[PDB]
């Protein structure tokens, strides 16, 4: 993976393969061991949290004990943060993703501009949203969990191919 | 050139970046200016805390995302998100805005703060765009883009020297 | 020659389009968006100034032209499909937009009911129109509106909105951010309206019957969908709820208040030949008719209230052939507006002249004079 030296990680994270972290890709696995996948592309700007602290104070027994993961072609772009996204098999997310909590983004997920993610919600595959229409189902098989919205995924991870090459010529 | 280079001027590998005379270098944003091309101009006016970066330089096998596409004299304003768009000149920039996919906006065309496009976006000249999706909020007044380049240069200028080290 | 401007009209929209256009190039709604306004402030205002509605008008009208049409109407003639009741001098008031202010060639104003005669091109008719707000029925003698005859009822989609934001009282099972009976204060009833249009499908007579065993003394609530709203709103609707909204048209417990008696007294104000004659000449207008499983369930509990007592001996006997609209039966008004604009050139004659608003600065109304 691009282990890029303005990539700034925290704590334990025993990251994946192919995982390129493109320069000033701020992060945080320490409270919890955020795992990466295998074919993603970690842009700039990004937030990778883990385990929310005592600043929203969880008093419903923390002994959470739990680390974050990751899959593969879930490559995140600029902007958008992670709040410890239990992601899947190619689950983008755009610019501006104001990710939440408790999201396991399964496969097919265009996380979409400014598209806050729910907190507590069963994020199915197959389903992209809408930009100003939160919640939007829109697209439930055009954007398919394979074969459509991964097979674009894909088709857009090839262009993430040949910039992890040329970020690791350049560095 | 006129735009003063601010005091906390940083990004990432922002070598596609023009010394726009009569401008106002701002701080707070980033640019991704080593990875493609950006159509810079003079006169402009962009503000503090952007998100600034080239889409790609047409990465696939015949042509992908483009570098850029913006104009000169322009009235950029603060926290707007640049994204496969293809701006124009002397046109006033909304704020915490996103460019839409394929974006293509002429010159002097208005943008409306927060608002972004769908896929495959296009805008005319002198014309104000709006929505979350591709949306047309209506024309500018060729007349107001001049005054308000004008104003922009001038603004620019006049509050480029603050603390501008 | 020219295509005159056939504008379509109403409590709830406005839409427009060329003289004989077969299509709906845009649908506006009856409501101007102001600008700084956060909501689209409505036209459909009543004992309120005329001069605010002037300007609303005059701003309203130049880009409405400019979304139906994106060209000055001054060179052809404007359809005007208006419909009875509305204040004449607030239509005198668009008239003045129209002559003193956009200097239109000439207009006409014509009921959506008369549109309707056009389309079907019959001569009588019993047609009732389901607006926005009301019930409007209009009888017709081989090509003359009756008069004394008529329907004309606060019973529309309004009243069911209301009704609709008292089962969201009711009903509501809201999720956090799991119930929430109504903690958020106003509804948007456009919303409400597309929810009704992805949502509210239509039970059938005995089912109508089932909701009678609600009221008193239940059964079959599906098919139901919850409906999400964006911001964690998700709460779920019955079948019985929406149907229950389209059953309780029929009060008529101490009041004998419904649309079938409206029809059917307006009928009973007919002479013989009439009555024979609406029972073969009948067509349904408005858009508010087109639920799914409403009109047959509606023509049977019609039917079925041939068989009350004043009207068997009366009426009784008569069958009650129903002409159908070509297309959706909102836009059919439209569509008989672009059928008489299309090829009568030669009723600009009737058409109200420019020319005698210059030297008169009003119209005589169905009045004197
Ligand atoms: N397909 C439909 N199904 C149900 N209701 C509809 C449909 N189309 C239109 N309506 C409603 O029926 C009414 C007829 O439209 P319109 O001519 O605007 O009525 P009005 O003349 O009272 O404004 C409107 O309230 C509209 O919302």
């Amino acid at each position: 993976a691009v282990v890029c030296v303005e990539s700034e990680i925290r704590g334990d994270v025993t990251i994946g393969p192919r995982t390129v972290i493109h320069p000033k890709a701020r992060i945080i696995a320490e409270a919890g061991p955020i795992v990466i996948g295998e074919g993603n592309l970690i842009e700039e700007q990004a937030l990778i949290i883990n385990a929310h602290p005592d600043n929203i104070t969880p008093d419903a027994e923390d002994s959470e004990p739990k680390p974050m993961i990751i899959g593969t072609n879930n490559v995140f772009e600029v902007g958008c943060y992670s709040q410890a996204m239990k992601m899947g098999d190619n689950n983008v997310i755009e610019s501006k993703a104001y990710v939440g909590r408790n999201v396991i983004l399964t496969s097919g997920c265009i996380i979409g501009a400014c598209c806050n993610l729910n907190t507590f919600e069963v994020i199915p595959e197959n389903t992209v949203i809408y930009g100003a229409d939160c919640l939007r189902r829109v697209q439930t098989e055009r954007p398919q969990p394979q074969t459509l919205q991964l097979d674009f995924l894909m088709k857009i991870l090839p262009n993430y191919h040949h910039l992890k090459k040329t970020m690791k010529g350049s560095s | 050139s006129g735009n003063k280079v601010s005091r906390q001027s940083v990004l990432c590998g922002s070598q596609n970046i023009v010394l726009n005379g009569k401008t106002i270098v701002m701080n707070d944003c980033i640019i991704r200016g080593d990875l493609a091309n950006v159509r810079v101009g003079r006169h402009c006016v962009v503000k503090s805390r952007s998100v600034i970066r080239p889409p790609f330089k047409k990465f696939s096998k015949g042509v992908a995302f483009f570098p850029l596409h913006i104009g000169d004299h322009v009235f950029i304003e603060e926290d707007c998100v640049v994204n496969a768009a293809q701006i124009g000149s002397y046109v006033h920039v909304g704020k915490n805005c996103v460019i839409g996919r394929r974006c293509v906006l002429k010159d002097c065309c208005k943008i409306l703060d927060n608002t972004v496009l769908p896929p495959e976006t296009v805008v005319p000249p002198f014309t104000v765009f709006s929505g979350c999706p591709g949306l047309f909020s209506g024309e500018l007044p060729e007349c107001t883009q001049e005054l308000m380049i004008d104003v922009t240069k001038s603004y620019y200028q006049k509050f480029l020297p603050l603390t501008q080290v | 020659e020219k295509t005159a401007v056939v504008i379509d009209l109403g409590e709830a929209f406005t839409k427009c389009g060329f003289a004989g256009e077969t299509g709906p190039r845009c649908i506006i709604p009856s409501v101007i968006k102001k600008a700084g306004m956060p909501k689209p402030i409505k036209v459909v205002q009543y004992n309120i100034n005329t001069e605010e509605l002037y300007s609303y008008l005059k701003e309203f009208i130049h880009i409405l032209y400019f979304r139906h049409l994106l060209v000055n109407p001054r060179d052809r003639r404007v359809v005007v499909i208006e419909s009875v009741l509305c204040p004449s001098h607030f239509r005198e008031t668009l008239t003045r937009v129209l002559f003193k202010y956009f200097e239109v060639p000439s207009v006409l104003l014509a009921p959506s009911h008369l549109m309707a005669l056009l389309t079907l091109g019959i001569n009588s008719a019993m047609v009732l129109d389901c607006g926005y707000r009301e019930s409007l029925v209009l009888p017709i003698y081989e090509g003359i509106p009756v008069l004394n005859c008529w329907g004309a009822l606060p019973l529309g989609g309004k009243a069911l909105h209301k009704e609709l934001e008292t089962q969201l009282l009711e009903q509501c099972t809201v999720d956090t951010g799991q119930s929430l009976p109504s903690v958020m204060g106003s509804i948007p009833e456009g919303v409400l309206e597309d929810i009704k249009v992805r949502t509210c499908f239509v039970s059938d007579l005995t089912r109508g019957l089932k909701i009678q065993a609600a009221k008193f003394n239940r059964p079959s609530p599906p098919p139901n969908v919850d409906y999400p709203l964006d911001g964690e709103k998700i709460l779920h609707v019955l079948g019985s709820i929406r149907d229950s909204v389209v059953e309780i048209l029929f009060e008529q417990d101490n009041e004998e208040k419904s649309v079938a008696t409206l029809i059917l007294d307006s009928l009973m104000q007919c002479p013989i030949d009439t009555r024979k004659q609406l029972a073969e000449n009948l067509v349904i207008i408005g858009g508010t008719s087109m639920l799914p499983g409403f009109l047959h369930r509606l023509l049977a509990e019609i039917r079925y209230l041939v068989e009350k007592p004043k009207y068997k001996k009366t009426l009784g006997t008569k069958t009650f052939r129903i002409h159908t609209p070509p297309a959706k039966a909102n836009c059919v008004a439209w569509l008989g507006g672009a059928i008489f604009g299309a090829l009568q050139d030669i009723l600009g004659s009737r058409s109200v002249s420019k020319e005698y608003y210059n030297q008169t600065g009003r119209i005589p109304d169905w009045c004197s004079l």
